[PDB]
RNA sequence: GUGGUGGAGAGGUA
């Protein structure tokens, strides 16, 4: 991501970059409230071989 | 010169009645302080007067520490007497007059015991107050907020995480269970 | 055992064992209702016992600030959930019903 | 194009209650279940009590001989009662109570359009000297009203007219016998009772209904 | 003046929350200035008077002179120039400052418990250099190095990663689209997993 | 058992057994300043 | 203790949205954890000259 | 009681068949309510017509291998599938294609059919076409029931929202609603709102009085 | 034609 911000930032330019990391921003943010990411105890998985 | 106990105060509202000269060095609130007046305390200096408020205030302490010691008096004189009662037949005969004169003894001592107390603090309470020098009396008030938790308070559990209160969204944008149930707190 | 109680004051009859020959019945506790900390919060106590009720020596009358019955309780327990809600919870920030 | 006929409403209890509409289009239900869920959990009209005076008292910051509790707990327990308003939106309410025992709703005087749900919500223990005589004036409101948005003596209340609690749905399918492509919802609603489902379904549909008539 | 941060994730990365009475106290005498020349002022005892009874005039003429006016910022610890950034004031109701998320990095601020310290430019000049020179949008890389600095954080890189991931058998995978909008119009419909290999 | 506990009991997840009681908590401020003040003077109080 | 309490036994639920209504495709954990609330409230903190 | 019931709904009409509206008056709830059931709606169930169906002449299986044309059987379906047909005659129809550079004009039809735009193009030459379009519901792959393809009978290719808040002088906390909409062009978007609004009234118009 | 805070000590936040 920060390599594409970058690259992004040279080639567009600043305006549509910013415009660019809005909007990034707001979709990462949404699709991460849609995703059910959480922790719990059984994520932390403790190999047999242990 | 002093606020009504029991008063909502707005920010800037007067609340103590001082004079100067001749101006007025009245107290009021601070800006930004906005609650419910729920005590007020006067004290004044040996040699200076007691103000209606203080003398009020005594009245009704002298009142309760009254009501106090004379249920304690109850109490413990219904107990006895019936005990006595209940050791005495169906209403020998010296036996129980003798039992009625010891009773009637012991409710007397008890009598002037709790009065003798009850003077000894009274007079403790008629005492003026060792204020500071050029002081004559001094008054103090309380004041009860109910902060209410807004976006922006520190709230942090038991495993140090901390955090701040972001916003207050409505119930129904909270998470809900199939069953309904929604949740309070999206850690 | 308890004599009565009201929002104030406890009286407690107290058992002959543990009493005198005479003031028999003299156990006054009187609840310290709304105060100032040193911080600037309320400092009352609660009555948890009703009229007769037998206490031992030792028992909880009334509980002050901060404690339930008995038991200490600092905060309070809510539902939670872990998920990352629309950023509001972005870096450590507390999403609220 | 299909829409729900005769409301159908099932009772589990006074408070606890089933709403289904039989005829819908297809994924249609969810739509409109997640819409009644979040209207209803908004913006229902429901009466609580706003006001409340205790002769004895100044400030709910004291405590009342012969009364078990102080004045916040007996206006907590008040906070939690369910009444109702069939005529005017605005009454004011009497409770006066002295000697020992415990009040309840029961204790509160009733009226002619004014009722109570709950009777057995303990409010408060007295004490044999306990004596109460308490002021109160209660409001219809729709939501959440602070004691800020809202003579010494008269307290404020914070109040919550809304006078339902949790809402559920589940959407299955409704063999019409002319096509099995429908669907059917279940609402699961559960409120304080002091609004009928039906009642309740009726309204959120008007408001619905005004929302979009925005167009 | 200062208070704690909140953040607002409804924020453009140019503007910030403000809470009123903040907006207000800072803003008084532009406040009183636009009230004396728009006529609802007349003596300056009563535009003390509108504004500690705070009438719906006072809002609007707050609301004007915040409109166009950057607001400077910065964290306790600067440990450079992006410590101190400048933003374009949002009113909110509230006692806390809302901030960007993705300025918190620079700032290094968590929202933990951070207090944020705030200034406003008064000259035409100081605004000038806020807005040209100071103004979030205007240091998007590190002076440190090439890299930019506003970077999405935690949570965001969460949801970017989390979306473009691939399962091996996921619903609608191999099916092919005309266009983006039209895998939105699939996706939204819920009839396509979120990350299943197709064409498009 | 206590009348206080009987009003609400913990399940207690501990599996190893108590041992002694947890002593009284501030008694390390108590007994040094009854200590000092040495209030229970016997014909000859402690030196 | 859960599969006593007839809860999920992984103490993990797919929770539905409140505003979409669409459930979260992963489960999520919840529960019930004892929250304070700090002596630091902003309105002692908002200062302003 | 009574709510804030907006009138000004407004139009920025940012192409001919995007266009972007707002609703700036609401009640701190409705907003998300509106936003997310519109939505929905459009997506959902507005009723159109699509190819479902279509007869590769030379390309008995899908993965065929066919000439004359420059592009291969994947491009020209994805092609197909953007065309938006209005059928005011049946519910059913099966169109004809025949030339030996393609464009969607190339089709000849009927009285009844209607073509949105016959300048689209398919393919070039160096093409016997038979596919057959239907009304529909919604958005219907054909995994869901050339001889089979996708469809998407809504007229809306792209619609998304957001809430922000709306700034009412003495209520400060209310929630603007902002829709942006792309048609296939077969109807006007505002007039796509308007339908959506009319379907969703008429659902509940038997409780609401 | 007029506008009202030193130092020390202790603790705490980031
Ligand atoms: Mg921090």
């Amino acid at each position: 991501i920060s390599k594409l911000i970058n690259h992004c930032y040279r080639v567009v330019g600043l305006k549509d970059t910013v415009i660019f990391a809005d909007q990034l921003m707001y979709t990462g943010f949404a699709y991460s409230t849609i995703s059910g990411v959480s922790i719990g105890v059984n994520d932390f998985v403790i190999p047999d071989e242990k | 010169g002093i606020v009504y106990v029991g008063a909502e105060v707005q920010a800037g509202d007067i609340l103590v009645g001082k004079v100067t000269p001749v101006k007025d060095t009245s107290l009021r609130v601070p800006t930004g302080t906005k609650g419910t007046v729920i005590d007020v305390q006067v004290f004044t200096r040996d040699g200076v007067e007691r103000d209606s408020r203080a003398l009020s205030i005594e009245k009704m302490q002298l009142d309760q520490i009254r009501k106090d010691l004379n249920e304690e008096f109850r109490i413990v004189e219904g107990a006895t007497f019936e005990r006595l009662r209940a050791a005495l037949v169906g209403a020998a005969d010296d036996a129980l007059n003798e039992q009625l004169e010891k009773a009637q003894a012991y409710i007397s001592d008890r009598r002037q015991l709790l009065d003798d107390k009850f003077e000894d603090k009274k007079r403790k309470l008629q005492q003026g107050d060792d204020l500071a020098p050029g002081v004559l009396k001094i008054v103090k008030v309380y004041l009860a907020i109910k902060r209410r938790i807004q976006p922006g308070d520190k709230m942090a559990g038991r495993h140090g995480n901390k955090g701040v209160v972001s916003v207050i969204m409505p119930v129904e944008d909270m998470p809900h269970d199939a069953n309904g149930t929604p949740v309070d707190i999206v850690l | 055992v308890i004599d009565s109680v009201d929002a104030s004051r406890v009286v407690v009859r107290v058992a002959d064992d543990e009493v005198e020959t005479g003031e028999a019945g003299v156990d006054i506790y009187n609840l310290t209702k709304y105060t100032r900390s040193n911080q600037n919060t309320c400092i009352n106590q609660r009555p948890l016992v009703s009229k007769g009720d037998v206490v031992a020596r030792g028992d909880i009358l009334a509980d002050g600030p901060s404690t339930d019955m008995g038991e200490l309780a600092l905060g309070q327990n809510m539902r939670v959930a872990f998920m990352p809600w629309n950023g509001f919870n972005f870096e450590d920030s507390i999403c609220l019903s | 194009f299909l829409t729900p006929r005769h409301i159908d409403v099932q009772v589990v209890s006074q408070t606890r209650a089933k709403i289904t509409l039989e005829p819908l289009e297809r994924g249609f239900g969810h739509t409109l279940g997640n819409a009644l869920r979040r209207i209803l959990l908004s913006s229902m009209p429901g009466c609580a009590v706003v006001e409340a005076e205790i002769d004895g008292v100044l400030h709910e910051y004291s405590a009342i001989e012969g009364v078990q509790e102080d004045v916040i707990e007996i206006l907590l327990n008040l906070k939690g009662l369910a009444i109702k308003l069939h005529g005017r939106d605005e009454v004011t309410l009497t409770l006066a109570k002295k000697g020992s025992g415990v009040v309840t709703a029961a204790d509160i005087q009733l009226d002619h359009d004014v009722e109570i749900i709950n009777g057995d919500h303990v409010i408060a223990n007295l004490a044999d000297n306990g004596a109460l005589n308490m002021k109160l004036k209660v409001a219809r409101g729709r939501g959440y009203e602070p004691a800020d948005a809202r003579s010494i003596g008269r307290l404020q209340l914070d109040a919550s007219f809304s006078p339902v609690r949790r809402v559920s749905y589940v959407v299955e399918n409704a063999r019409v016998e002319q096509r099995t492509n429908l669907d059917k919802l279940v609402l699961d609603l559960e409120t304080n009772g002091t609004l009928d489902p039906e009642e309740a379904i009726r309204r959120a549909a008007t408001i619905l209904q005004q929302q979009l008539a925005a167009f | 003046g200062r208070s704690v941060i909140t953040v607002g994730p409804t924020l453009r990365l140019h503007q910030c929350g403000l809470p009123k009475k903040m907006a207000l106290e800072l803003f008084k005498p532009f406040i009183f200035g636009k009230l004396e020349g728009r006529g609802m002022a007349t003596t300056i005892k009563a535009a003390k008077k509108m504004v500690e009874r705070e009438l719906p005039e006072v809002w609007d003429v707050l609301a004007e002179v915040i409109r166009e006016h950057p607001v400077l910022l910065n964290r306790a610890p600067t440990l450079h120039r992006l410590g101190i950034q400048a933003f374009e004031p949002v009113l909110i109701e509230g006692k806390a400052i809302q901030l960007h998320p993705l300025v918190c990095a620079a700032y290094n601020a968590d929202f933990d418990g951070d207090q944020m310290a705030v200034h406003v430019p008064l000259t035409l000049e100081a605004q000038l250099e806020a807005r040209a020179l100071m103004m979030s949008t205007n240091n998007i890389l590190s002076p440190a190095n090439g890299e930019p600095i506003i970077v999405p954080s935690q949570d965001v890189v969460m949801g970017l990663y989390y979306m473009t991931r691939e399962a091996i058998n996921a619903k609608g995978e191999g099916m092919a689209f005309a266009d983006l909008q039209e895998v939105d119009r699939a996706y939204r419909s819920g009839q396509a997993s979120l990350h299943a290999r197709v064409k498009v | 058992y206590s009348y206080t506990e009987k009003k609400r009991i913990r399940k207690d997840f501990s599996k190893l057994p108590d041992v002694m009681d947890v002593p009284y908590l501030l008694a390390i401020q108590l007994d040094s300043y009854r200590e000092f003040l040495q209030a229970g003077a016997t014909k000859e109080q402690f030196r | 203790m859960l599969k006593l309490a007839d809860l999920p036994e992984s103490g993990q639920m797919r929770l539905f949205d409140g505003r979409t209504g669409n459930q979260f495709e992963r489960p999520t954990t919840v529960g019930y954890m004892y929250m304070l609330k700090l002596n630091h409230l902003v309105d002692d903190k908002m200062h302003a000259r």
